[PDB]
């Protein structure tokens, strides 16, 4: 946890379909907010945590 | 039903899963009640794949 450095991902196109192209990937939705909706759904400046 | 068991708790009736998203649909508040029976050595078979 203390490395906290990555790549930044910003202004790119975020289809849902490709997390479910990769093999190992499992967990998608969201607690608060349904994946139906969010399949295509905008957001700004969102990059995955190290 | 019959499932893995590891994603239970996502494809459990109320909530989205991934067999939940892909065959078996259940309304916002059905009637019902859901049991699951967790089979532990005998149930499970140890032969066929």
């Amino acid at each position: 946890v203390y490395a906290w450095n990555r790549k930044r991902i910003s202004n790119c196109v975020a289809d849902y379909s490709v997390l479910y192209n990769l093999a190992p990937f499992f967990t998608f939705k969201c607690y608060g907010v349904s994946p139906t909706k969010l399949n295509d759904l905008c957001f700004t400046n969102v990059y995955a945590d190290s | 039903f019959v499932i893995r068991g590891d994603e239970v708790r996502q494809i459990a009736p109320g909530q989205t899963g991934n067999i939940a998203d892909y065959n078996y649909k259940l309304p916002d508040d059905f009637t019902g009640c859901v049991i699951a029976w967790n089979s532990n050595k005998l149930d499970s078979k140890v032969s066929g794949n």
